[PDB]
């Protein structure tokens, strides 16, 4: 399963 | 400014600006050098001297006195179009997002030690009148040698207050359902929600929610084996009604939180 970062905003 | 620090490689860039590795020539202290363009700065403030600065500088100075689990502001400079911040740099270091990506779901003993240290650091911010508003694994650095966690990036923060907040520029997948539904939240209770997301992230290997509907659905499915005591703490932090969430004291008094490892012990058992 794809784990990803999440940008602010 | 340009002759007090020897600039090195780019460590990262994004919504926060561009952060470089560097070394203070005065004593070879490892530092991080963060650049923020003036035109990209949303919230401005002023500190004692009455000089107008980005709010991030105001918040960093308020939390940067003495020792803590917050990365400290050592110095800062104004340029024609930008502000430059000199920050502590642990060495060796890895951020908590990469750590979890590589190791997977963390043993509960290790998640307890990490989460405890995050709690002490956020308590410290709130004692100093600062609300971080962007607690997540990406904004947490691990000093691999000392086993200490360090909070970074106050660029979405605010002064702590007891009235409602109606603005938010943190990470949406860590924001609480009252923000998704109504664009309103209170500081401490919204922080606790993001801490629930962080604890789930540590013990399951990834955050529980990706979509608005999941955030406001308030159903927590556990994708890894997690103890009943830990599941209970997580579900409590992720209560849909803010007033149903625990205080920071209730979190640290929870049975899952007892007998935390020391930082040194944590590094020796789990990091070295
Ligand atoms: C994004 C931010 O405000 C600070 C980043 C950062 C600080 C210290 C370090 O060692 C590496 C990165």
């Amino acid at each position: 399963r794809k784990r990803r970062r999440h940008p602010s905003g | 400014l340009e002759s007090q620090y020897q600039v090195g490689p780019l460590l990262g860039s994004g919504g926060f600006g561009s952060v470089y590795s560097g070394i203070r020539v005065s004593d070879n202290l490892p530092v991080a050098i963060k650049h923020v363009e003036k035109d990209r700065i949303s919230d401005w403030g002023e500190l004692p001297n009455g000089t107008r600065v980005p709010m991030e500088v105001v918040l960093l100075k308020k939390v940067s006195s003495g020792f803590s689990g917050v990365i400290r502001l050592l110095d800062w400079f104004e340029r024609p179009d930008s502000f430059v911040l000199i920050l502590e740099r642990p060495e060796p270091v890895q951020d908590l997002f990469d750590f979890i990506t590589e190791r997977g779901a963390l043993q509960e003993e290790l998640a307890r030690s990490f989460f405890w240290q995050v709690l002490e650091a956020v308590r410290h911010c709130h004692n100093c009148g600062v609300l971080h508003r962007d607690i997540k694994d990406e904004n947490i650095l691990i000093d691999l040698n000392r086993g200490e966690l360090k909070l970074i990036d106050f660029g979405s923060g605010a002064l702590l207050k007891d009235t409602v907040y109606t603005d938010f520029d943190g990470t949406r997948v860590y924001s609480p359902p009252e923000w998704i539904r109504y664009h309103r939240y209170h500081g401490r209770s919204a922080a606790v929600w993001s801490l629930g997301i962080l604890l789930y992230d540590m013990v399951c290997g990834d955050i529980p929610f990706e979509h608005d509907e999941e955030i406001i659905g308030g159903q927590v499915f556990f994708r890894q084996r997690v103890s009943s005591e830990c599941q209970h703490l997580i579900r409590w932090c992720l209560a849909l009604r803010p007033s149903d969430r625990p205080t920071f004291e209730e979190i640290q008094n929870h049975p899952w939180m007892q007998d935390v490892l020391l930082p040194q012990e944590t590094a020796e058992i789990h990091l070295h």
